[PDB]
């Protein structure tokens, strides 16, 4: 392939292979799911469970700000650098109109932003996917990111390993997110979450994280107490 | 150096109305009495300044844009008034601490869900927010008399009410302001958004027995 080393070289065929290879960054981390219900989005990210007695934390759930944050899945790293972005551009805004950013500017931006490393010469994609969750004067927002740039609005979405399954299960019951509750929206996220665990490998509190954000409600992720309530 | 001169704000309930002359002057000359310095800013908010024109006018264009574009470019509620406040406070900070300062004090005003804003800010960033705020000379003759319409009514006063006092305000602010003129708009903040009156003038009176040339002549 003399056309899959550089991301400013088209393909004769009009493809970015530089990009379609971000992708599968993107489709190898860990799975995540997010669902949005009628007042809020929830979260859940598959973490990296114990090799014996033998933990590991990663940090793949970012709050950005109150009412908002994300789910990363791919080179962590990058991760980083748009939780870095996006919480810097947040404040800003934060700043300037003393009220949260609102969500379909963030979104707006972080695809910008991803724009900005798929057109020049050494910038490169982020090999990263976003499920960016957050509540603002136009209700609960669920966007999904990617290399290319694009930036979904979904209802429900989730990415990853074995985000195949979890889209599968999504697929059924994501008619009814808008009515559910948030123990209910929470248990669809988990039981997709868990569509995608390998095998006879099950959801506990230490491989998976949970967050949730929406009205009255700062985007908080969940740790062993609160998660724990969910999780059986 | 075209500049305005005060700007008065009476929260009522339901709305907020701001008052000012239609005059720029130039140090002591009255050149221009046909200016709208009341300025409406998006769908809810509305701004007048004292101080420099040119000042408040690249800060009123630059704050127009924001709003316009924030909502054009992005799936997004318009700025709410708080917002918008908030962005011109810190536009005008900013100048300050580019010693390129804002030179003007403005009053800002704005309704959305029946919440009402008013606020102040001036050349340096400070800001403030109240029932009833004023600048130039209004900040000296007509906040007393406001606080004290507001002292009497503190349920709120009526449109009426507060129609009735801004009045009473301009009509003095006419007397005791030198650069001034009888010639005034009033925006109305409401629900519906802001509407601005056509100039309109105040009655004065000027035939108080004391101010009749025998008593006022200095020699007899």
């Amino acid at each position: 392939n003399e056309y899959d080393s550089d991301i400013t070289t088209w393909s004769p065929t009009g493809r970015l292979f530089q990009i379609e290879y971000a992708n599968e960054a993107v489709n190898n981390g860990s799975a995540t799911v997010g669902v949005k219900g009628k007042n809020f989005v929830v979260l859940a990210a598959l973490k990296r469970s114990p090799v014996a007695e033998l933990s590991s934390y990663q940090e793949k759930v970012f709050e950005i700000d109150e009412h908002v944050g994300m789910s990363i899945s791919g080179l962590v790293a990058d991760g980083r650098v748009l939780a870095r972005y996006l919480r810097t551009e947040c404040m800003n805004y934060r700043y300037m109109y003393s009220n949260g950013m609102p969500m379909n500017q963030m979104a707006d931006m972080i695809g910008e932003k991803h724009q900005r490393h798929i057109q020049c010469s050494g910038k490169r994609p982020f090999g990263v996917g976003l499920l960016l969750a957050g509540y603002d004067r136009q209700g609960p927002h669920l966007y999904q990111t990617v290399p290319s740039g694009d930036v979904y609005d979904y209802k429900a979405t989730a990415m990853g390993v074995r985000s195949q399954a979890s889209r599968t299960y999504l697929e059924r019951h994501f008619e009814h997110f808008s009515d559910c509750t948030l123990d209910e929206l929470v248990t669809h996220a988990l039981k997709a979450l868990a569509s995608a665990t390998s095998e006879g490998i099950e959801l506990n509190v230490k491989n998976t994280t949970i967050a949730i954000v929406g009205k009255d409600t700062p985007f908080t992720i969940f740790e062993e107490e609160s998660a724990r309530k969910y999780l059986d | 150096m075209a500049s305005g001169g005060s700007v008065i704000a009476i929260k009522y309930k339901g709305g907020v109305l701001m008052a000012a002359d239609t005059l720029l002057s130039y140090g002591s000359l009255a050149k221009w009495p046909n200016i709208p310095r009341i300025r409406l800013l998006g769908s809810h908010s509305a701004v007048c300044a004292t101080g420099s024109y040119a000042d408040f006018q690249m800060m009123a264009k630059q704050v127009e844009d924001n709003i316009e574009r924030q909502k054009m470019y992005h799936n997004v509620d318009e700025l709410s008034p708080s917002e918008v406040f908030s962005y011109l406070h810190r536009s005008i900070y900013q100048k300050r601490c580019d010693f390129d300062p804002c030179l003007c004090q403005m009053v800002f005003i704005g309704v959305r869900d029946g919440e009402t804003f008013l606020a102040g800010v001036d050349d340096v960033g400070t800001r403030w927010e109240d029932d009833c705020i004023a600048t130039g000379y209004g900040a000296y003759i007509a906040l007393p008399l406001l606080r004290q319409a507001l002292e009497k009514n503190p349920d709120g006063l009526s449109r009426g009410e507060a129609m009735r006092i801004l009045t009473d305000c301009l009509r003095v602010l006419f007397y005791r302001e030198c650069r001034a003129i009888n010639k005034f708009q009033v925006a109305d903040a409401a629900s519906d958004g802001v509407r601005i009156s056509e100039p309109f003038d105040v009655e004065t009176h000027w035939e108080y027995e004391g101010y009749c040339f025998e008593k006022t002549a200095i020699i007899r």
